RNA sequence: CCCGUCGCCGCGCUCUCCCCCCUCCCGGCG
RNA sequence: AGAGUGGACGGGAGCGGCGGCCCGGAGCCCCGCGGACGCUACGCCGCGACGAGUAGGAGGGCCGCUGCGGUGAGCCUUGAAGCCUAGGGCGCGGGCCCGGGUGGAGC
C-alpha cells in the first residue's frame, strides 16, 4: 500500500575530469532542481536495491533474492538539484543511470 | 654479578628463544619465561619459581639459598604445597612479602601458581 | 611524624591555593583593564575626527604599526632574494600568515615579496580570532597549542606577559616586547580561503589579492582562518 | 567454546591487495614478488597515474595490531612440549602454531598438553 | 536545602555576579573558622574448640588471570542513557497526528499521546479504526502533521511505562542442548491488562474523534506517495 | 580495600534564622 | 609507605587547639597482614616538526642462498628435502608460517 520513498537516479561519482572518487555518489532526486529545494533530503537514509542469484536473509521476513545497499544523503553539489551521498560500500558502476530510493527517514518535519 | 652475567647472556644463552617477533627464556627458575634482566632465573643473588608437583597435585615453589652461591647442588630449596587454592596463593603470597625476598615478582608468581592450579584441576566435558 | 607530616603537606597545599587564587584575581583585572583601554581608543579616534570635522579640517589618523601578512603564493620557482625574504618573515608555506610590526625596514621587504603575499592592518577581532584559534607558541623550539596561562607565563612572564589578553594587548597595541612576544607566535597556518580569491596572481587594486589590501584583510581573515 | 584473547580490537589494514611486480602479468619468468623498478624511463617508478602502485613505509600498519592473526592473537611456532610450556603466561596475547614437520603421534601430544594448558592451537586438527 | 537563588539566563552563565551572590547568599555572617566492618567474630561451637571465629568477608580470589588489562582514563562527558536529557521536536504536541513511516505500521496515521521517559513516543491508532495499538514510536521515524485533538482531562493510568511496554522473554529454562524445540511462546499473547487498557484509552479518546468531521475515514486512510506530489514540496 | 565519578576552570546547596507559593505517605475528607 | 619547591633539634621563651578543679603533652599503622602493568635500559614511554628523487652515498633488515664452530635433552619412515595448490594467514616490503596433495631420507 503505497510508496512511502522518493525516486533518484545514480548520475555518477563525485570526479574531477580525469579523476573519480567512488566513495561518495552523485544523485539526482525527481523533483528537485535547486539547492535550497535539496536543504529538505540533507540527512535521509537512501539505498540502492537490485537482485541477484543467491538468497540472502530478508530482515522480518522470509529469504528472497534482494539485496540492499545503504547509504545516505550527505549534501548539495552544484546549484540544480544533483545531492551527493555516501553508502556503506561504494556503488557499482552498473548502477549508474539506475534508480536509488530516498527514505524519509531521519525525519525533521 | 647479575649486571655482567646479563651483559653477556643477553644474547647468546641456551634458553633463548627468537622466533617470530618474540622472545622467550626456557631457564628453569623464570616466572613469565621471557628474556629480561627481572625475570632471569640464574643471575641474581635472589630468585623464586614455581613449577607443577612431581605427581599431578600441588605447587612446587623453589627459592635461591643465599649462603651457597657457588654450590649448585644445595643451593635451591624447594617445597611442594598440595594444599587448596586460596591457601596456596596465600602462603606463597606470605613467602615473599614476609620473607622481603625479591618482592617485585610477587605478582608474577601469582599469575604462574593460578595458572599451574588451574591447568593441575581435572577437566570438564 | 604521621601528624606533623601531614598538617606540614596540607598547609603547603593550602599556601599553593591561595597563590592561584591571586594570579586568577589579577589576571580578571588585567584583562578588564584591556577592555577599558581599548573603549577607550576606539572612541577617542572618533572624537578625534569628529572634532576635526566640526572645526572644518582633517583629521589625519596615525598610520598603524601592526600588519597581518599571508604568503599566498606556492613554492615553485621562486627568487632567491624574495625566497630570503619570505623565511626572514617567517612565512614557508602557503596561506602562512604573521604579524609585523610596520616601520621603513619592514615596509621595505613587504616591498620586496608584493606578488607573494596579501598583506593589511587587522583589527581587534581579527587578533583575537587569530590567537585563540590558532594560537600556537614555540616553547623549546616545538609547537604548542596555547591552551594556558601557565605555558604562556613560562614563557614570557619576565616582560609581563602572562595570559593570552597580555598577549593579545601587546600585538595589538606594540608594546616594548612585540618582538619577543611575536617571535613566541608560531606563524599561523591559515586554511584555504572559503568563497575563493577572484585572481592569485595579480595585485589588490588590479582585482587580485597581492599587495596591499589596507583594511580588507579583515574580510580575508575571516574567510581564511 | 574457542578461547577468546584478552582484548579484541578492530584490526584495520591500510592495503589488503598484495604490492605486485611490474610487468609480473605480461611474463611468466617475472614473479609476482615485489622488485623496485630501477630504470630511467619506468612509469611505475616514476609514479604515474593508474600505474602499479611501490610499497612504502606509510602503508605500515598500526603498531598496536600488528601481526595480529584476524582472531585477536599473535602466532608463534612451537615444535614440542616444553616450547608449549613456554607460551603459558601470554596465553590472551599468543596462539601457538605446531610446526609442519612435527608428526602425527607428537602433535597429538601438543593438542592435548594445550588443551589442557589453556593455550590456543591455530591447527589444532592436522593429521586427523 | 533550598533552591538555588542564581537564576541562569544562558547554559553556563548565571544571572547575578560573584560580589551580587556572595551578598545575597549572606556569607558575611556564615563564615565557619574550624570544628565498615570488614571482619565479624561468629562464635565457637564447643567444647575443646574454644575462642570465637574471627571471619573476614571478601575473602581473596582463589585464581588470578595469567594477564590482566589496564583501567580507563576519566572522561567527564558521558552520562548513560538512563541521565540523558530527552529532547522532542516542537511540531509533536500531544494530540498531533503523526505517520509512521518504518515498522509494520509504514506509512499509517496516529495520534500523540505523552512522550514517555526515554524519549520514544507513546502513540495510539484508535485500533478500531486502523488497527493500530499503544505503542512507542521514534520521533525520527515519524512525520508531524498539523491536525490536532485536544486531549487535556484524558486519564492515562499510571502503569504505562517503558517497563510495561518492553519485550518480554522465555528461552531458555535450565536446558543448554537443542534437538527438540519449544513450539509455544511465539505467539504472542495480548494480555487482558493490555486489552482493558486500550478500552478505556479507547473508550475516552473515541467520542472525541467522531466530532471533527471526516477525521476518522482520513485515520483510516493511509499515506502514500504517487507519480506527482514531492516531499520537499508537500506541507505537513 | 568490590571499582581512582579525579586535576585545572565555571558554578549550586548545607553546617544561621525567618518568610511566602505549588505540594503531600496526606489524618479525618464536602 | 616512598614521600624533601629547605628540613634539623635543644636547651631558649611565649601563643592558637584538645584534655578544670586553673595542672597537662605521642599515637612505634592496622577488625584485617594487603594493594594491577612495568624496565629484552640495544628496553619502554612522551611531545613537536617533517616525508619528491636519477647518478651517487649511507643505515637497518626476526629478507633470502650455501657451508663451518656452538646451541636448541631441536624436527623427521606415525613421513625429511623438493614440487603442486580455486585452502588459512602475517609482514610497507624483501619474504615467511600453517592446511591439503605428491614424494620417499634427511632437515
Ligand atoms: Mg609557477
Ligand atoms: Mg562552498
Ligand atoms: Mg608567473
Ligand atoms: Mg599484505
Ligand atoms: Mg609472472
Ligand atoms: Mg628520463
Ligand atoms: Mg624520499
Ligand atoms: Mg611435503
Amino acid at each position: 500500500s503505497g510508496r512511502l520513498w522518493s525516486k533518484a537516479i545514480f548520475a555518477g561519482y563525485k570526479r574531477g575530469l580525469r579523476n573519480q572518487r567512488e566513495h561518495t555518489a552523485l544523485l539526482k532526486i525527481e523533483g528537485v532542481y535547486a539547492r535550497d529545494e535539496t536543504e529538505f533530503y540533507l540527512g535521509k537514509r537512501c539505498a540502492y536495491v537490485y537482485k541477484a542469484k543467491n538468497n540472502t536473509v530478508t530482515p522480518g521476513g522470509k529469504p528472497n533474492k534482494t539485496r540492499v545497499i545503504w547509504g545516505k544523503v550527505t549534501r548539495a553539489h552544484g546549484n540544480s538539484g544533483m545531492v551527493r551521498a555516501k553508502f556503506r560500500s561504494n556503488l557499482p558502476a552498473k548502477a549508474i543511470g539506475h534508480r536509488i530510493r530516498v527514505m524519509l527517514y531521519p525525519s525533521r518535519i | 654479578s647479575a649486571h655482567l652475567q646479563w651483559m653477556v647472556v643477553r644474547n647468546c644463552s641456551s634458553f633463548l628463544i627468537k622466533r617470530n617477533k618474540q622472545t622467550y627464556s626456557t631457564e628453569p627458575n623464570n616466572l613469565k619465561a621471557r628474556n629480561s634482566f627481572r625475570y632471569n632465573g640464574l643471575i641474581h643473588r635472589k630468585t623464586v619459581g614455581v613449577e607443577p608437583a612431581a605427581d599431578g597435585k600441588g605447587v612446587v615453589v623453589v627459592i635461591k639459598r643465599r649462603s651457597g652461591q657457588r654450590k649448585p647442588a644445595t643451593s635451591y630449596v624447594r617445597t611442594t604445597i598440595n594444599k587448596n587454592a586460596r591457601a596456596t596463593l596465600s602462603s606463597i603470597r606470605h613467602m615473599i612479602r614476609k620473607n622481603k625476598y625479591r618482592p617485585d615478582l610477587r605478582m608474577a608468581a601469582i599469575r604462574r601458581a593460578s595458572a599451574i592450579l588451574r591447568s593441575q584441576k581435572p577437566v570438564m566435558v | 611524624n604521621f601528624a606533623e607530616l601531614k598538617i606540614k603537606r596540607l598547609r603547603k597545599k593550602f599556601a599553593q591555593k591561595m597563590l592561584r587564587k591571586a594570579r586568577r584575581k589579577l589576571i580578571y583585572e588585567k584583562a578588564k583593564h584591556y577592555h577599558k583601554e581599548y573603549r577607550q581608543m576606539y572612541r577617542t579616534e572618533i572624537r578625534m575626527a569628529r572634532m576635526a570635522r566640526k572645526a572644518g579640517n582633517f583629521y589625519v589618523p596615525a598610520e598603524p604599526k601592526l600588519a597581518f601578512v599571508i604568503r599566498i603564493r606556492g613554492i615553485n620557482g621562486v627568487s632567491p632574494k624574495v625566497r630570503k625574504v619570505l623565511q626572514l618573515l617567517r612565512l614557508r608555506q602557503i596561506f602562512n600568515g604573521t604579524f609585523v610590526k610596520l616601520n621603513k625596514a619592514s615596509i621595505n621587504m613587504l616591498r620586496i615579496v608584493e606578488p607573494y603575499i596579501a598583506w593589511g592592518y587587522p583589527n581587534l577581532k581579527s587578533v583575537n580570532e587569530l590567537i585563540y584559534k590558532r594560537g600556537y607558541g614555540k616553547i623549546n623550539k616545538k609547537r604548542i597549542a596555547l591552551t594556558d596561562n601557565a605555558l604562556i607565563a613560562r614563557s614570557l612572564g619576565k616582560y609581563g606577559i602572562i595570559c593570552m589578553e597580555d598577549l593579545i594587548h601587546e600585538i595589538y597595541t606594540v608594546g616594548k616586547r612585540f618582538k619577543e612576544a611575536n617571535n613566541f607566535l608560531w606563524p599561523f597556518k591559515l586554511s584555504s580561503p572559503r568563497g575563493g580569491m577572484k585572481k592569485k596572481t595579480t595585485h589588490f587594486v588590479e582585482g587580485g589579492d597581492a599587495g596591499n589590501r589596507e583594511d580588507q584583510i579583515n574580510r580575508l581573515i575571516r574567510r581564511m582562518n | 567454546a574457542a578461547l577468546r584473547p584478552l582484548v579484541k580490537p578492530k584490526i584495520v589494514k591500510k592495503r589488503t591487495k598484495k604490492f605486485i611486480r611490474h610487468q609480473s602479468d605480461r611474463y611468466v619468468k617475472i614473479k609476482r614478488n615485489w622488485r623496485k623498478p630501477r630504470g630511467i624511463d619506468n612509469r611505475v617508478r616514476r609514479r604515474f597515474k593508474g600505474q602499479i602502485l611501490m610499497p612504502n613505509i606509510g602503508y605500515g600498519s598500526n603498531k598496536k595490531t600488528k601481526h595480529m592473526l584476524p582472531s585477536g592473537f599473535r602466532k608463534f611456532l612451537v615444535h614440542n612440549v616444553k616450547e608449549l610450556e613456554v607460551l603459558l603466561m601470554c596465553n590472551k596475547s599468543y596462539c601457538a602454531e605446531i610446526a609442519h614437520n612435527v608428526s602425527s603421534k607428537n602433535r597429538k601430544a601438543i593438542v592435548e598438553r594445550a588443551a589442557q594448558l589453556a593455550i590456543r592451537v591455530t591447527n589444532p586438527n592436522a593429521r586427523l | 536545602p533550598h533552591c538555588s537563588r542564581n537564576p541562569v539566563l544562558v547554559r553556563g552563565i548565571g544571572r547575578y555576579s560573584r560580589s551580587a551572590m556572595y551578598s545575597r547568599k549572606a556569607m558575611y555572617k556564615r563564615k565557619y573558622s574550624a570544628a565498615v566492618l570488614a571482619t565479624v567474630t561468629k562464635p565457637v561451637g564447643g567444647d575443646k574448640n574454644g575462642g570465637t571465629r574471627v571471619v573476614k568477608l571478601r575473602k581473596m580470589p582463589r585464581y588470578y588471570p595469567t594477564e590482566d588489562v589496564p583501567r580507563k582514563l576519566l572522561s567527564h562527558g558521558k552520562k548513560p542513557f538512563s541521565q540523558h536529557v530527552r529532547k522532542l521536536r516542537a511540531s509533536i504536541t500531544p494530540g498531533t497526528i503523526l505517520i509512521i513511516l518504518t515498522g509494520r505500521h509504514r506509512g499509517k496515521r496516529v495520534v500523540f499521546l505523552k512522550q514517555l521517559a526515554s524519549g520514544l513516543l507513546l502513540v495510539t491508532g484508535p485500533l478500531v479504526l486502523n488497527r493500530v495499538p499503544l505503542r512507542r514510536t521514534h520521533q525520527k521515524f515519524v512525520i508531524a502533521t498539523s491536525t490536532k485533538i485536544d486531549i487535556s482531562n484524558v486519564k492515562i493510568p499510571k502503569h504505562l511505562t517503558d517497563a510495561y511496554f518492553k519485550k518480554k522473554k522465555l528461552r531458555k529454562p535450565r536446558h543448554q542442548e537443542g534437538e527438540i524445540f519449544d513450539t509455544e511462546k511465539e505467539k504472542y499473547e495480548i494480555t487482558e491488562q493490555r486489552k482493558i487498557d486500550q478500552k478505556a484509552v479507547d473508550s475516552q479518546i473515541l467520542p472525541k474523534i467522531k466530532a471533527i468531521p471526516q477525521l476518522q475515514g482520513y485515520l483510516r486512510s493511509v499515506f502514500a506517495l504517487t507519480n506527482g506530489i514531492y516531499p520537499h514540496k508537500l506541507v505537513f
